[PDB]
């Protein structure tokens, strides 16, 4: 299947007590597998992965050189983004970026992105083109113009197609034990009683990977997602992934429902009852 | 691997 | 964009007593990112924290995973403790070993 390489960047001011917090954290896949933070004593790019052991000291060196250096551009960043939206330097105000590359099966590029937010807003996005960007506002028409007059459009291009690309396709090939591996869920389903002739059905599932998974209640072969209450995926620490979902059904009434698992480690779908 | 050099904003 | 956090207290493995086992915290859907978090086993901090899977959703808010490993007991009580500008006081939320 598809395969990605996503880092999640933040760049958060703090008036009054120094330099903002900067922190960077990757992921191949759902697998968080390298992290810079910038409050932490002796700053350096970190393995969060095992086998990110494959990696020679020149990688550590090169990947915290560059962390600095972007470190050091985003504080410029949340000044200059002040000046645009005429905003007090007592403040606290945040940068997010999302940048990554996606690849099929076989390697080649699906798609690239990089997008920014100020203060949890969209400020400005490469388009799916890779060509053009998106302004958000008047502020972010700012940057477009500058970046446009820069080149940074085929700049960010080259990194997406070449070296994002490159480096994904080294990390699934040194992490191949980890990252192409496939947990299957283990489900059950737990019983609560409720004030009024009802009770809570609630179906787990643990200890799966990727996570990606469907988990649905069925009644007489019909889906309650409409009446349904569940949580997003989240991972369990260690690398794995937990979910459930629950529905309200009337007490005496529990065996008719069923708990439906999907998942790529699943041949066949589960289907438990209470 | 990360990117670099990037335009200001 | 003041966004309230989402507490979630759960365990890696269902809940054995005498057998190791990992307890999650996981924080989400916050903005502000300044954040603090931590987590109580019978009331008292727990000194090795490990802080894991930050992340943000399409709409921009915060997730990040707070987790230790430990070993249930019948009688040992684990919370999460969570302090963020979107609530007044600090909020606590208790491992549910039944749910
Ligand atoms: C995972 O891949 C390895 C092959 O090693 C990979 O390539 C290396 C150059 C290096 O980059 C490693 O870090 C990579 O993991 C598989 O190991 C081979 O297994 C076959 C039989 O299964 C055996 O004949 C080879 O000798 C092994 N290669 C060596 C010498 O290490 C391993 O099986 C893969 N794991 C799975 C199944 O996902
Ligand atoms: C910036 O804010 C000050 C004080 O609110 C105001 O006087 C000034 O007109 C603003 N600048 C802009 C964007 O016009």
């Amino acid at each position: 299947g598809p395969h990605s390489l996503r880092y999640f960047v933040t760049a958060v001011s703090r008036p009054g007590l120094g330099e903002p917090r900067y922190m960077e954290v990757g992921y191949v896949d759902d697998t968080e597998f390298v992290r810079f933070d910038s409050d932490a004593e002796n700053p350096r790019y970190e393995p969060r992965a095992r086998w990110m052991e494959q990696e020679g000291p020149e990688y550590w060196e090169r990947e915290t050189q560059k962390a600095k250096g972007n470190e050091q551009s985003f504080r410029v960043d949340l000044r200059t983004l002040l000046g645009y939206y005429n905003q007090s330097k007592g403040g606290s105000h945040t940068i997010q970026v999302i940048s990554g590359c996606e690849v099929g099966s076989d390697g080649r590029l699906l798609r690239g992105y990089q997008q920014y937010a100020y203060d949890g807003c969209d400020y400005i996005a490469l388009n799916e083109d890779l060509k053009t960007w998106t302004a958000a506002d008047m502020a972010a028409l700012i940057t477009k113009h500058k970046w446009e007059q820069a080149g940074e459009a085929e700049r960010l291009r080259a990194y997406l197609e070449g070296t994002c690309v490159e480096w994904l396709r080294r990390y699934l090939k040194n992490g191949n034990a980890t990252l192409l591996r496939t947990d299957s869920p283990k489900a059950h389903v737990t019983h609560h009683s409720r004030p009024e002739d009802k009770v809570t059905l609630r179906c787990w599932a643990l200890g799966f990977y990727p996570a990606d998974i469907t988990l649905t209640w069925q009644l007489n072969g019909e889906e309650l997602i409409q009446d349904m209450e569940l949580v997003e995926t989240r991972p369990a620490g260690d690398g794995t992934f937990q979910k459930w979902a629950s529905v309200v059904v009337p007490l005496g009434k529990e065996q008719y429902y069923t708990c439906h698992v999907y998942h790529q480690g699943l041949p066949e779908p589960l289907t438990l009852r209470w | 691997s990360r990117d670099h050099s990037r335009t200001p904003m | 964009i003041q966004k309230t956090p989402q507490i979630q207290v759960y365990s890696r493995h269902p809940p054995e007593n005498g057998k190791p086992n990992i307890l999650n915290c996981y924080v989400t859907q916050f903005h502000p990112p300044h954040i603090e978090i931590q987590m109580l086993k019978n009331g008292k901090k727990i000194p090795k924290v490990e802080m894991s899977d930050m992340s943000f959703s399409k709409d921009w808010s915060f997730y990040i995973l707070a987790h230790t490993e430990f070993t249930p007991t019948e009688t040992d009580t684990y919370a999460c403790r969570v302090k963020h500008d979107s609530m007044a006081e600090p909020k606590t939320v208790y491992w549910d070993r039944d749910m």
